[PDB]
């Protein structure tokens, strides 16, 4: 989910 | 429209980061999302988001709404450059048209249909 300091936003 | 992230991260460091992240996760788009001044609604956990290019603005409303746990009756609006992007654009299109020279797209949200009341 949260890698490289970004929330990896999924369709969900 | 002031952004905290811009205020506290130097441009050229925002630019190296944005370049890396485009190159590293290309099918997603890097987005800074911050609450509009004087928005009366919930503040967001984090502000850096890597969003699928083919997500609609519409669909992104639902995701952000759910992240701040809005009340049903609460409104949510987005602002890129003081202007609302239409629900019917993709985040990828919004990114193409509206990303800055640091390779980020910047979006402010509010409960008012005007930045920033």
């Amino acid at each position: 989910d949260e890698k490289d300091g970004f929330i990896f936003v999924n369709y969900s | 429209m002031k952004f905290v992230y811009k205020e506290e991260h130097p441009f050229e460091k925002r630019r190296s980061e944005g370049e890396k992240i485009r190159k590293k996760y290309p099918d997603r788009v890097p987005v800074i999302v911050e609450k509009a001044p004087k928005a009366r609604i919930g503040d967001l956990d984090k502000k850096k988001y890597l969003v699928p290019s083919d997500l609609t603005v519409g669909q992104f409303y639902f995701l952000i709404r759910k992240r701040i746990h809005l009340r049903a009756e609460d409104a949510l609006f987005f602002f890129v450059n003081n202007v609302i992007p239409p629900t019917s654009a993709t985040m990828g299109q919004l990114y193409q048209e509206h990303h800055e020279e640091d390779f980020f797209l910047y979006i402010a949200y509010s409960d008012e249909s005007v930045y920033g009341l």
